[PDB]
């Protein structure tokens, strides 16, 4: 259940800055 | 939060606001880790050098809020506290080592599009994500500059190397803390600030796309100063205590 947001991950939608975080993993 | 921006609706549904009951005054942030358990910083509750020792009846939480300007019908929820548990080795005398507290809600909160728990990290996730240069996210309604916003603020910030954290400050740092922020050299800025304590430092897993709470806003020296960094309580390091409290109550 935890850490998956109803309005974002659960609807396959990205928030406006999460790509910055995921890019930082590279 | 200094140099952040307005959160989008539902962007941080684990966000919790920690209020004094009477008069109603916003004191700290907090985070939702289950339907009845909330994480915050110890010093928001207990801090003897300021004669602070809040009990359950002194406080309340609000959950699922986006704006302080307006009441959000059927969206925002209030809960009273059943019990407060402060880490038994919280060091208020020196450096805020183990600045962490758990609060059990009198009434479990119903999950919704705006209310949903964050994950606590397993070992591998902690080892994988909690590394220098990786960015997490910090959220709060605390000060915007070293007054306070109407909409939840968010800022993304890189974890910093432990030697750099250690050399940045004279306060004795411990393995139960980490630091985050941009270096002068990197151009960008941002920080948590007074009023943001207890709020979460979260990271999105590339392995399973879940959001994990890695830190709790704990302390700093000014806000957003060059060569200074915010300090967070290291959640994973204290997770056996968290689990014992939740499992044992
Ligand atoms: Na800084």
């Amino acid at each position: 259940d935890c850490g998956l947001r109803p309005l974002f991950e659960k609807k396959s939608l990205e928030d406006k800055t999460e790509r910055e975080l995921l890019e930082s993993y590279i | 939060i200094v140099e952040g921006s307005d959160a989008e609706i539902g962007m941080s549904p684990w966000q919790v606001m920690l209020f004094r009951k009477s008069p109603q005054e916003l004191l700290c942030g907090a985070s939702l880790i289950s339907d009845r358990w909330v994480l915050t910083a110890a010093h928001c509750l207990l801090y003897p050098p300021w004669d602070k020792n809040f009990t359950e009846n002194d406080l309340l939480v609000r959950i699922g809020k986006h704006s302080r300007t307006r009441y959000e019908r059927n969206i925002e929820k209030i809960s009273m506290l059943e019990k407060i548990y402060i880490h038994p080795r919280y060091n208020w005398r020196e450096n805020l080592d183990r600045d962490i507290a758990l609060m059990k809600l009198k009434k479990p909160v119903a999950f919704s599009d705006y209310i949903h728990p964050v994950c606590l990290p397993d070992r591998e996730t902690a080892a994988s994500l909690l590394q220098a240069g990786y960015k997490g996210r910090v959220t709060g309604w605390g000060n915007l500059k070293e007054g306070q916003p109407s909409v939840l603020q968010v800022v993304n910030l890189p974890i910093v190397e432990r030697p750099v954290c250690k050399d940045s400050t004279r306060i004795r740092i411990t393995d139960n803390m980490f630091c985050a922020g941009y270096k002068p050299d990197e151009g960008k800025r941002g920080d948590a600030c007074e009023g943001d304590s207890g709020g979460p430092f979260v990271m999105k897993s590339p392995f399973n796309n879940r959001w994990y709470q890695m830190g709790i806003v704990s302390w700093g020296e000014g806000c957003d100063r060059d060569g200074k960094y915010g300090f967070y309580t290291h959640v994973f390091r204290l997770k056996k205590w968290i689990q014992k409290v939740i499992d044992q109550f």
